[PDB]
C-alpha cells in the first residue's frame, strides 16, 4: 500500500478522537442554558 | 435550556426527553416555531444541496478507496477469476489468524471485498486504470465542494428565491424532463458512444484524445444526411472479447437485443441507442408546459377540464393544482411512491437484464444488489404512504377540495378499506391453507396428495415473449405471428437466443413453488397496503376520535377510556406496515434468493419440490446454508466468513432487543427510574454527582420508534449476513 | 498506482469541502 | 492517587499485552490513557453544573471543581506513576503472590 | 465557548506560537539527530508480537513500524502529557490555554508590536509568528521539491547540521 | 397558502355543461366542427396507410411513413375536438 | 413496603452487575473466537473461571460414603463422583464434571 | 431395555397412521415418554389385569371426588368456622395426609 502510515495514523483519530470530541462538545451545547 | 432553538416547548422540558426529542423533530421543519412558507422553501432548497454534496463525496470515498488500495486493474485483466476489494482493514483489536484470513484479493494486507458490483459497473463505463478512478473521485470532490458552496449561497438575502419561483410547476416541469431527465441521458448515450464503447473494443478515448477519435470511421455525416442506419453496420461480433479489439465491430447504435455471448450483459450499441431514443423522448416531453413564450400546457387548466361528463368522479380534478402544489407533503408522497416502483424496477430488471460486463457471475453482487434495492424499494413506498396521511392531517383542505377525487376518496374509506380487508383475508386464508396443507400431507408420506397448481397465466406470458419451454405456440412463441414477424428484422434473433437458453435469468422457469410464492407476496402487499391506507384515510378521524386531526400526526393515544385507544394515530399505522413491509421483502428476497441459489448449483429440482411446503423452505434454504455461516469461526479456528457469523449473531441481538421496547411499556420502566433515581441521591460520595436532566423512561412513540429501529435494524443485519455469506460460501 | 502526493491532493479538496460543509451548516442553522 | 494507584493493576494483568514483557508499560499507558479521558469527564461536568461566583473553598463551586479536577489529575497520574514503580521493582507484585510457589 | 479565549486571539497567535518554535528547534534537532545516526536501531521494524497489532504500518514487507519512528513518536508523547497537566493543573505565574471568560483580551500586534531587545511578550509574538511562517514554508518547500523535511532543513541551514 | 401561479393566459376550464367549452382547445379553438371531422378522418387514413407500409420495420424505413405513422394517434385527438365543436354550435 | 425503594435498587442493580457479568463473558468470547485470540477467552484452555465451590461440594459427596455418612455404602448420587453406571450398555448415571463452560450458566 | 413404551394408537384416518412407528414388542403406536411404565414396574404392577383394576380405582376416585363436591356444596356446606381451623388443618396435613400416605406408601 501507498502511504501505508495514513491508516494508522487516522483510524485512532476518527475513532475515538473525533467521537470524543464531538460527544464532548455536543454534551456542553446541550447542557446550556444560554 | 437551549437546544431545541425551534422549539420553546422542548427547550423548557426539564427531563432527558428533551434531548431525545429535540433529535428527532430537527428535519421536521413545518412544525418550528416561527416558520413561514418562505423560510421553509428556503430551507429545503439548501438541505437538498447539502443531500446532494453527501452523494458526492459517498462516490467521491469509494472511487478513492478503491482506486488506492483495490486490485482493479488486476480485476480489469481477469474479471471472472479476480475477486474485487472494497478497502483495506486497519482493525487493532484482530488478532495474526483474522490478519491472514482476510488477505485475499491478492494484496499484501487484510482488505474487504467488494459486493456492491462498483468494479463491473466501472469497467463496463469504461473505467481501466487505477488514474481514472482516481480523476472521477477528484472530480466528485469539487462537484460536492460546488454544491455545498451553492446551497450556502442561495441561502444569502439577494440570492434567496422568491415563493413565486419555488411554485412555478411548468418550468420546474420543462427543465427537469429536458434537461435533468433528457438531456442529460442524451449526454450519457454521448459518453458511451465516446468513451465506453471504443474501450469496450480496446481503443483508448480519454480527455487528452478524446476531439481527435472518431466514434465511427464515417464520423457525424450519415447523422447528418439522415443515413443514420448507417451507424448500425458491423456491430460487435459473437467473438469479440471485451475490453479489446479482437472481434469488434464498428457499429455504435446497433439493436441487436439478447446478451453480448462472453459478457453475458446487454450490448453497449443497445445501451447507446437506448439513451439516445430515451433523450429524444423526453426532451420533446420537455416542451409541453408553457413557461413564457405562448405556447404549451396550464397543468391547471389540464387538470380542470378532467372531469368526466357521466359524472362519476364528481368535480373531478377542480382544485388538485393548488392541493399538490401547496403541499409539500403530497408531493413527498407522489415523489417517493414513484421512486419506489422504480428502485423495484432496477431490482427486477437487473437481476434479469443485466449491462454490465461479468456481472451475474458474480453471485454475491447479483444477490446483494437484488436485496439492497428491494429494501430500498419497501423502505420508500411506505414513505409515500406515510407521507400521504401526514398530507391529509396537515395540509388536506376539505373546503378547496369540495366533491374533488381526495374528497371522494374520504367519502367512500370504508368501501375501500373494507375492500382491502377482504382481499387480504381471501388471500390469506388460501395461500396459508395450501401451505399448511402440502406440509401436512408431505409429512404422512404422501408428496402426490399436494395441491400444486401450475402458474400458467406467468408462463403463458413467458410463451408471448417467445419462451419455447411451456408448448405455448401464442404471438412471438408461434414461428409465423404478426408479432413474431414484426420484429425479426432487428431485435427478435437476439431476444429469442437469449430468452430460449437456460443459461441466464431472463424469464426463468416457473412452476407450483413460483405460484405459491406469489399468491404470498400478493397477500404481504395487499396487506401493507390495508394498513397504511388505513392509516391515511382514518388520518383525519374515525369513530374513536372524530376530531384525530386536532391532535396531529403523531400522538401516543387518547387515553383508557372509550374501551382504549392505544395505537390510535396516523403514525402508529406507520409503525404497524413497517413490521409487514420488512415481512414482505423477506419473502420476496427469501423466493429469489433461493431459486436462484439453486439455479446456480445446477440443482433447479430442490427449489421445484421443496419450496411447496414451508419444512423445505426451513431445512433447504435457512437451515442448509446457514452451516457455512455459522463456522465462520468455531473452536477450530476462523476464515473470512468470520465477520459476517458475527454480524449474524449482531443481528439477532439488535432484533430481540427490539422486543423490550415494543413488548414492555413506560409505566413498569418509569417506576424503576424513580428507584434510580432515589439510590442515587442517597449513596455516598455518588450524590456529590448530579444530572442536569431529569431522568425519564422513554415516552410511549419515542419507545414505538426505537424497537421499531432495533427490529429494523437486526432484521437488515441479520439477511444480509445471511445472503452475502450463505452465496460466498457456496458460490453457486 | 497512487502516490502519496496524489493522496495529499485528495485531502486537501476534501478539506476545502469540509470548510464550505462547515459554512453551509451554519447558514442552515442561522 | 488512591485510584489511580489501583487502575494499573487491572490492565496490566488482563490486558492485551499481558503476555509480553512490556505489559506494565502498557499497563500504565492505558491506565493514563483512561485517566486523561476521566479528566476531560470531570472538566466538562465542572463546565456545565456549576455558575462562575468569587467563592473557592467548596467542592460544588466553579472555582472548587476545577481545583479538583487539578488535584485528581496530578494525583492520579503520581498514583499510577507509584505503582509502575513498585510493580516493576518487586517480583512479588508482577506475579499474584505466584513467586513464593 | 469561543469567550474563554480560544478562536482566532492574541491568547491562541501566541500558544500557536509556542508551539510552533518548539517545533522548528525539534525539526532541525530531529533531522541532525538522525544524520549522525544517534537514533538507536532505526532500522529494525517493530514487532507485533512483543508490542501487539498497534505497530502495524501495512506497507508492502514487514508490514510493521520502524523503530526510529516509535521513538519520536514517544518524546512528542513525554511532551504531551506534560501539556494536559499544565492545562489542566498549570503553575500560578503561567498563562492559561483557557482563559476564565471574564479576563480583558489583550491589544492585538497589528502589523509590528513595539520591539523590545529583552525577552518580553513582544518579542515572543513577533518569534512566534516568524516560527509558524517557517514552519508552513518547510513543509512547502519539502512537498514542491520533492525532498524529505530533514533534507529540506539541512539545505536550508546550509549542510551544517550533518 | 400562498398565491399559487399559473402562466399568462390561464382561464377558467372547468366545465359541467354538455361538451366543454371551445377554449379547451387552445389554438384550435376557432376550428370548425366539419374541419376537425374531415382532419380526423383524413389523419386516420394517412396515418393508418403510413403505418401499414413500415410495419415490418428495417434498417432502412421511409421518414416520411414514420412521421405519417404519428397521423393515427392525432386523429383522436381531432375527432374529439370535432365532438367538441359540433357540440358548441361551431 | 416502608423500604421498597432500598429493595428494588438494589434488586435492579445486583441484575445489571449480574447480566454485564455473565452474558458480558458470553459476549467477550464471541468476539475473541471472532478476531482469532483463542488465548484470551473466558474457557479451560485460556483464562480459566472455574467452579471451585461447586467442585468442591462435588468432593465431599464422593467422599461422604463411610466418612460423614459412615453407615451408607455408596454416594447419593453419582453425579457427585464416582462410578459410571451402566444398564443395557447405557449410561444411566456417571459424574457430571463441572468446567467453565458450567460457572457461565450456572451465573446466567 | 429393548422396547420403547408406547401407550397411545392412531386410528387410520388421513394418512396418520405413520404415527403408530414400530415401538419394539410386535406393536405400533406413538412412543410415551411420561415414564408411567417405570412407575408400574416399581409399583409392581406385572400384568395388563392388575392395570385395568388401577383404571376402575381411579373412576371410583373420580366418582366420589364430583360427588364430595356436589355434596359440600349443594347439601351440606361447612361454615367459615370450619375453614379457619389452621392447627388442626396442618396437624391432619401433617400427620394423616403426608403421614400416613408415606406409610401406607411404605407398607
Ligand atoms: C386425615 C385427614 C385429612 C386428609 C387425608 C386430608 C386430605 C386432603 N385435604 Mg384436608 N382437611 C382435613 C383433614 C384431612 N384432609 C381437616 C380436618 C380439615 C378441616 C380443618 C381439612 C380441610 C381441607 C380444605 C379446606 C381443603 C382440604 C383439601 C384436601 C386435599 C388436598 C389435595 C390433595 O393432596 O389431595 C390429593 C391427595 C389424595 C391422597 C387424594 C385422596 C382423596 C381422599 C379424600 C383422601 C382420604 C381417603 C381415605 C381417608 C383413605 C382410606 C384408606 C383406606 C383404603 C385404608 C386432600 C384430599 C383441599 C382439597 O382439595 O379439598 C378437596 C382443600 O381445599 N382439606
Ligand atoms: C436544465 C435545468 C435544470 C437541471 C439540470 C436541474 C437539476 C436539478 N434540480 Mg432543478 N430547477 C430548474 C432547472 C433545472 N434543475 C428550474 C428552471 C427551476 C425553477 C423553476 C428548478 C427548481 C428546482 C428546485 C426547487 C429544486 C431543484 C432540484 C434539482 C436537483 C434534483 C435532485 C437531483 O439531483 O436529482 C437528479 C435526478 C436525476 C439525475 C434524474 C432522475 C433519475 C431517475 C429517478 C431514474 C434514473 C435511472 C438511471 C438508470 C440512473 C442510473 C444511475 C447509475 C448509478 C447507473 C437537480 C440537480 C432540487 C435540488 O436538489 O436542489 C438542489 C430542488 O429542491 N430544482
Ligand atoms: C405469523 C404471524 C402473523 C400472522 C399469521 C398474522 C396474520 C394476520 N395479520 Mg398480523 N401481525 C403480525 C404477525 C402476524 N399476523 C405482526 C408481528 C404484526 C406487527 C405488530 C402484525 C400486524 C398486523 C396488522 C397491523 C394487521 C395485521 C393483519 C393480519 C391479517 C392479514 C392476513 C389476512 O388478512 O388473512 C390471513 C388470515 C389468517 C392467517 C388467519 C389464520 C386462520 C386461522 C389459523 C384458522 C384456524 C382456526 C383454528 C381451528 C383455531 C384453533 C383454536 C384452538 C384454541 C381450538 C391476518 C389476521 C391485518 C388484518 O387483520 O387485516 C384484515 C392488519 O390490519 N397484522
Ligand atoms: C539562522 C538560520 C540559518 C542559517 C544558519 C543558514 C545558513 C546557511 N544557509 Mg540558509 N536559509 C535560512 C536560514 C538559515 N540559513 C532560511 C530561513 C531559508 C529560507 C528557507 C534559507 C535558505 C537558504 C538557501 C536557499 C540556501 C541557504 C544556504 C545556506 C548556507 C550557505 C550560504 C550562507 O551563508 O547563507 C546565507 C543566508 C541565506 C542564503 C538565507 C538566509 C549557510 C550555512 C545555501 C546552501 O548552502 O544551500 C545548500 C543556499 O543555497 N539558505
Ligand atoms: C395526450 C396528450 C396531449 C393532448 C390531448 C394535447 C392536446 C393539445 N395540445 Mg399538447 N402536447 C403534448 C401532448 C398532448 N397535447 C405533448 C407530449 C407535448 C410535448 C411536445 C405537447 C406540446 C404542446 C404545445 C407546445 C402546444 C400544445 C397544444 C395543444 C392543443 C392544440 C390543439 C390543436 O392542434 O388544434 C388544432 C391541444 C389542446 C397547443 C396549445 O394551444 O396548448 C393549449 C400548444 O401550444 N401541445
Ligand atoms: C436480546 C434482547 C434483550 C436484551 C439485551 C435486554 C436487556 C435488558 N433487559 Mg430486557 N426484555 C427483552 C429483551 C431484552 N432485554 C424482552 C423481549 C422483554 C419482554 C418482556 C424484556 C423485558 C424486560 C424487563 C421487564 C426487564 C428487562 C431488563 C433488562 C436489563 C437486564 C439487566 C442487564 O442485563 O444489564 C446488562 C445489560 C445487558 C446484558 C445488555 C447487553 C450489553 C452487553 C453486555 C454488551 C454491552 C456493549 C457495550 C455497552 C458497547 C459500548 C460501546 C457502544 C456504545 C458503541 C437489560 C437492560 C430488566 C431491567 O432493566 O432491570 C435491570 C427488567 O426489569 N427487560
Ligand atoms: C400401612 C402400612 C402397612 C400395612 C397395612 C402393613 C400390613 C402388614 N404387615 Mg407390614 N410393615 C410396614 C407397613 C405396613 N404393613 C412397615 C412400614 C414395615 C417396616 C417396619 C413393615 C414390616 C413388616 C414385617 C417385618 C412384617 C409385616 C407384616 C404385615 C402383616 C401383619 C401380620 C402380623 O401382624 O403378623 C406379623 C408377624 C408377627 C410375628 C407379629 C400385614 C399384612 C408381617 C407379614 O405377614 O409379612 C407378610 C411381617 O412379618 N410388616
Ligand atoms: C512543526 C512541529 C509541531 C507544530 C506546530 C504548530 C503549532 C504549527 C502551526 C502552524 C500555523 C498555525 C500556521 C498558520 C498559518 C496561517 C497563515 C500562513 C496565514 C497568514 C495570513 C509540533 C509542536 C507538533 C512538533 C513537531 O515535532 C513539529
Ligand atoms: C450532515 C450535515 C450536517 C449539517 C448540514 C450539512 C452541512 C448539509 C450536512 C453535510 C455534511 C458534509 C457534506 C460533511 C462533509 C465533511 C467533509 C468533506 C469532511 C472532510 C474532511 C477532510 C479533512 C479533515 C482533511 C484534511 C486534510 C488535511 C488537513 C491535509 C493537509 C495537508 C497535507 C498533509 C498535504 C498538503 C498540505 C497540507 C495542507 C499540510
Ligand atoms: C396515501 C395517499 C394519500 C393521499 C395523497 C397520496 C400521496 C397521493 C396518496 C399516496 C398514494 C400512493 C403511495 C400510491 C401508490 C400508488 C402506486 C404504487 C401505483 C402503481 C401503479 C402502477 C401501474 C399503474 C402500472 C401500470 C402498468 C401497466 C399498465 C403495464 C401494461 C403493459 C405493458 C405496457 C407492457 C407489458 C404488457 C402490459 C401489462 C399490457
Ligand atoms: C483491605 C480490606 C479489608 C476489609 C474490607 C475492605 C475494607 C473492603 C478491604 C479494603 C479494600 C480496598 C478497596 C483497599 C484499597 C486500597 C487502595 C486503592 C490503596 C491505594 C493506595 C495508593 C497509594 C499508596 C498511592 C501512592 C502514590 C504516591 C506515593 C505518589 C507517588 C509520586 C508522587 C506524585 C511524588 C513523586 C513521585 C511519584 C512516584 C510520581
Ligand atoms: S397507550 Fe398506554 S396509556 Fe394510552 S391507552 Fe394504551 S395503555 Fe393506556
Amino acid at each position: 500500500m501507498t502511504a501505508a502510515y495514513l491508516p494508522s495514523i487516522l483510524v485512532p483519530i476518527i475513532g475515538l478522537i473525533f467521537p470524543g470530541l464531538v460527544m464532548a462538545f455536543a454534551f456542553i451545547y446541550i447542557e446550556q442554558d444560554e | 435550556t437551549k437546544f431545541p432553538k425551534f422549539s420553546q416547548a422542548l427547550a423548557q422540558d426539564p427531563a432527558t426527553r428533551r434531548i431525545w426529542y429535540g433529535l428527532a423533530t430537527a428535519h421536521d421543519l413545518e412544525s418550528h416555531d416561527g416558520m413561514t412558507e418562505e423560510n421553509l422553501y428556503q430551507k429545503i432548497f439548501a438541505s437538498h444541496f447539502g443531500h446532494l454534496a453527501v452523494i458526492f463525496l459517498w462516490t467521491s470515498g469509494n472511487l478513492f478507496h478503491v482506486a488506492w488500495q483495490g486490485n482493479f486493474e488486476q480485476w480489469v485483466l481477469n474479471p471472472l477469476k479476480v475477486k474485487p476489494i472494497a478497502h483495506a482493514i486497519w482493525d487493532p483489536h484482530f488478532g495474526q489468524p483474522a490478519v491472514k484470513a482476510f488477505t485475499k484479493g491478492g494484496v499484501s494486507y487484510p482488505v474487504n471485498i467488494a459486493t456492491s458490483g462498483v468494479y463491473h459497473w466501472w469497467y463496463t463505463i469504461g473505467m481501466r486504470s487505477n488514474t481514472d478512478l482516481y480523476a472521477g473521485s477528484l472530480f466528485l470532490l469539487f462537484l460536492a465542494g460546488v454544491f455545498l458552496f451553492a446551497g450556502w449561497l442561495h441561502l444569502q438575502p439577494k440570492f434567496r428565491p422568491g415563493l413565486s419561483w419555488f411554485k412555478n410547476n411548468e418550468s420546474r416541469l420543462n427543465h427537469h424532463l429536458s434537461g435533468l431527465f433528457g438531456f442529460s441521458s442524451l449526454a450519457w448515450s454521448a459518453h458511451l458512444i465516446h468513451v465506453a464503447i471504443p474501450e469496450a473494443r480496446g481503443q483508448h478515448v480519454c480527455w487528452d484524445n478524446f476531439t481527435k477519435v472518431a466514434p465511427h470511421p464515417a464520423g457525424l455525416q450519415p447523422f447528418f444526411t439522415g443515413n443514420w442506419g448507417a451507424y448500425a453496420a458491423s456491430p460487435d461480433t459473437t467473438n469479440h472479447i471485451f475490453g479489446t479489439s479482437e472481434g469488434a465491430g464498428t457499429a455504435i447504435l446497433t439493436f441487436l437485443g439478447g446478451f453480448h455471448p462472453q459478457t453475458q450483459a446487454l450490448w453497449l450499441t443497445d445501451i447507446a441507442h437506448h439513451h439516445l431514443a430515451i433523450g429524444v423522448v423526453f426532451i420533446f416531453a420537455g416542451h409541453m408546459y408553457r413557461t413564457n413564450w405562448g405556447i404549451g400546457h396550464s397543468l391547471k387548466e389540464i387538470l380542470d377540464a378532467h372531469r368526466p361528463p357521466g359524472g362519476r368522479l364528481g368535480a373531478g380534478h377542480k382544485g388538485i393544482f393548488e392541493t399538490l402544489t401547496n403541499s409539500l407533503h403530497f408531493q413527498l408522497g407522489l415523489a417517493l411512491a414513484s421512486l419506489g416502483v422504480i428502485t423495484s424496477l432496477v431490482a427486477q430488471h437487473m437481476y434479469a437484464l443485466p449491462s454490465y460486463a461479468f456481472i451475474a457471475k458474480d453471485y454475491v453482487t447479483q444477490s446483494a444488489l437484488y436485496t439492497h434495492h428491494q429494501y430500498i424499494a419497501g423502505f420508500l413506498m411506505v414513505g409515500a404512504f406515510a407521507h400521504g396521511a401526514i398530507f391529509f392531517v396537515r395540509d388536506y383542505d376539505p373546503e378547496q377540495n369540495k366533491n374533488n377525487v381526495l374528497a371522494r376518496i374520504l367519502d367512500h374509506k370504508e368501501a375501500i378499506i373494507s375492500h382491502l380487508s377482504w382481499v387480504s383475508l381471501f388471500l390469506g386464508f388460501h395461500t396459508l391453507g395450501i401451505y399448511v396443507h402440502n406440509d401436512v400431507v408431505v409429512a404422512f408420506g404422501t408428496p402426490e396428495k399436494q395441491i400444486l397448481v401450475e402458474p400458467v397465466f406467468a408462463q403463458w406470458i413467458q410463451a408471448s415473449s417467445g419462451k419455447a419451454l411451456y408448448g405455448f405456440d401464442v404471438l412471438l412463441s408461434s414461428t409465423n405471428s404478426v408479432a413474431a414477424n414484426a420484429s425479426s428484422n432487428i431485435w427478435l434473433p437476439g431476444w429469442l437466443e437469449a430468452i430460449n437458453s437456460g443459461k441466464n435469468s431472463l424469464f426463468l422457469p416457473i412452476g407450483p413453488g413460483d405460484f405459491l410464492i406469489h399468491h404470498a407476496i400478493a397477500l404481504a402487499l395487499h396487506t401493507t397496503t390495508l394498513i397504511l391506507v388505513k392509516g391515511a384515510l382514518d388520518a383525519r378521524g374515525s369513530k374513536l376520535m372524530p376530531d384525530k386531526k386536532d391532535f396531529g400526526y403523531a400522538f401516543p393515544c387518547d387515553g383508557p377510556g372509550r374501551g382504549g385507544t392505544c395505537d390510535i394515530s396516523a403514525w402508529d399505522a406507520f409503525y404497524l406496515s413497517m413490521f409487514w413491509m420488512l415481512n414482505t421483502i423477506g419473502w420476496v428476497t427469501f423466493y429469489w434468493h433461493w431459486k436462484h441459489i439453486t439455479i446456480w448449483q445446477g440443482n433447479a429440482g430442490q427449489f421445484n419440490e421443496s419450496s411447496t411446503y414451508i419444512m423445505g423452505w426451513l431445512r433447504d434454504y435457512l437451515w442448509l446454508n446457514s452451516s457455512p455461516l455459522i463456522n465462520g469461526y468455531n473452536p477450530f479456528g476462523m476464515n473470512s466468513l468470520s465477520v459476517w457469523s458475527w454480524m449474524f449473531l449482531f443481528g439477532h441481538l439488535i432484533w430481540a432487543t427490539g422486543f423490550m421496547f415494543l413488548i414492555s411499556w413506560r409505566g413498569y420502566w418509569q417506576e424503576l427510574i424513580e428507584t434510580l433515581v432515589w439510590a442515587h441521591e442517597r449513596t455516598p460520595l455518588a450524590n456529590l454527582v448530579r444530572w442536569k436532566d431529569k431522568p425519564v423512561a422513554l415516552s410511549i412513540v419515542q419507545a414505538r420508534l426505537v424497537g421499531l429501529i432495533h427490529f429494523t435494524a437486526g432484521y437488515i443485519f441479520t439477511y444480509a449476513a445471511f445472503v452475502i455469506a450463505s452465496t460466498t460460501g457456496k458460490f453457486g | 498506482m497512487i502516490s502519496d502526493t496524489q493522496i495529499f491532493i485528495a485531502l486537501i479538496l476534501a478539506l476545502v469541502s469540509l470548510v464550505l460543509a462547515i459554512r453551509l451548516g451554519r447558514a442552515l442553522y442561522q | 492517587l488512591t485510584h489511580g494507584y489501583f487502575l494499573v493493576g487491572p490492565f496490566y494483568k488482563l490486558g492485551p499485552l499481558r503476555n509480553s514483557d512490556v505489559a506494565l508499560l502498557s499497563g500504565f499507558f492505558s491506565a493514563l490513557g483512561l485517566i486523561v479521558i476521566l479528566v476531560a469527564c470531570l472538566t466538562i461536568y465542572g463546565v456545565v453544573s456549576f455558575e462562575e461566583t468569587e467563592a473557592k473553598d467548596q467542592l460544588q463551586t466553579a472555582k472548587g471543581w476545577r481545583q479538583f479536577t487539578s488535584g485528581w489529575l496530578v494525583g492520579s497520574v503520581g498514583g499510577a506513576s507509584f505503582a509502575y514503580i513498585l510493580i516493576s521493582n518487586i517480583p512479588f507484585l508482577q506475579t499474584a503472590g505466584m513467586s513464593m510457589l | 465557548f469561543g469567550g474563554r479565549g480560544l478562536g482566532v486571539t492574541v491568547n491562541a497567535e501566541r500558544w500557536n506560537g509556542r508551539h510552533a518554535m518548539f517545533g522548528i528547534f525539534a525539526m532541525v534537532m530531529t533531522s541532525y539527530m538522525k544524520g549522525h545516526g544517534l537514533i538507536p536501531d532505526a532500522d529494525k521494524v517493530l514487532d507485533i508480537a512483543q508490542w501487539g497489532p498497534l505497530a502495524a504500518v501495512w506497507d508492502g514487507a514487514g508490514n510493521g513500524i520502524s523503530n526510529e519512528r516509535a521513538i519520536i513518536l514517544i518524546a512528542h508523547v513525554h511532551v504531551l502529557v506534560v501539556s494536559v497537566i499544565a492545562a489542566i493543573a498549570p503553575f500560578g505565574f503561567q498563562d492559561t490555554l483557557v482563559k476564565e471568560k471574564g479576563y480583558t483580551p489583550e491589544s492585538p500586534a497589528g502589523l509590528i508590536p513595539p520591539f523590545k531587545t529583552g525577552l518580553t511578550a513582544e518579542a515572543e509574538l513577533i518569534n512566534g509568528r516568524l516560527a509558524m511562517l517557517g514552519v508552513i514554508s518547510i513543509v512547502t518547500a519539502s512537498l514542491f521539491t520533492g525532498t524529505s523535511v530533514v533534507d529540506t532543513i539541512n539545505l536550508g541551514m546550509g549542510k551544517i547540521l550533518y | 397558502f400562498s398565491p399559487v401561479p399559473s402562466p399568462e393566459g390561464t382561464k377558467e376550464t372547468y366545465w359541467e355543461t354538455k361538451a366543454p367549452s371551445s377554449d379547451v382547445l387552445g389554438i384550435g379553438a376557432g376550428v370548425s366542427s366539419g374541419n376537425f371531422a374531415a382532419a380526423s378522418v383524413f389523419a386516420a387514413l394517412v396515418g393508418g396507410y403510413c403505418t401499414g407500409q413500415v410495419i415490418p420495420l428495417t434498417v432502412e424505413p421511409n421518414p416520411l411513413f414514420l412521421a405519417g405513422s404519428f397521423l393515427l394517434p392525432y386523429s383522436w385527438a381531432l375527432h374529439v375536438a370535432a365532438w367538441i365543436q359540433k357540440n358548441n354550435g361551431k | 413496603i416502608r423500604h421498597r425503594d432500598a429493595i428494588i435498587s438494589h434488586l435492579n442493580w445486583i441484575c445489571i452487575f449480574l447480566g454485564f457479568h455473565s452474558f458480558g463473558l458470553y459476549i467477550h468470547n464471541d468476539t475473541m473466537r471472532a478476531l482469532g485470540r483463542t488465548q484470551d477467552m473466558f474457557s479451560d484452555t485460556a483464562i480459566q473461571l472455574k467452579p471451585v465451590f461447586a467442585q468442591w461440594v462435588q468432593s465431599i459427596h464422593t467422599l461422604a460414603p463411610g466418612n460423614t455418612t459412615p453407615n451408607a455404602l455408596a454416594t447419593a448420587s453419582y453425579a457427585f463422583g464416582g462410578d459410571v453406571v451402566a444398564v443395557g450398555n447405557k449410561v444411566a448415571m456417571m459424574p457430571i464434571s463441572l468446567g467453565t463452560a458450567d460457572f457461565m450458566v450456572h451465573h446466567i | 431395555t429393548a422396547v420403547k413404551p408406547s401407550a397411545q394408537v392412531v386410528w387410520p384416518i388421513v394418512g396418520q397412521e405413520v404415527l403408530n412407528g414400530d415401538v419394539g414388542g410386535g406393536f405400533q403406536g406413538v412412543q410415551v415418554t411420561s415414564g408411567f411404565f417405570q412407575i408400574w414396574r416399581s409399583s409392581g404392577i406385572t400384568s395388563e389385569v392388575e392395570l385395568y383394576w388401577c383404571a376402575l380405582a381411579g373412576l371410583i376416585m373420580s366418582g366420589l371426588m364430583i360427588f364430595a363436591g356436589w355434596f359440600h356444596y349443594h347439601k351440606a356446606a361447612p361454615k367459615l368456622e370450619w375453614f379457619q381451623n389452621a392447627e388442626s388443618m396442618l396437624n391432619h396435613h401433617l400427620s394423616g395426609l403426608l403421614g400416613l400416605g408415606c406409610l401406607s406408601w411404605a407398607g
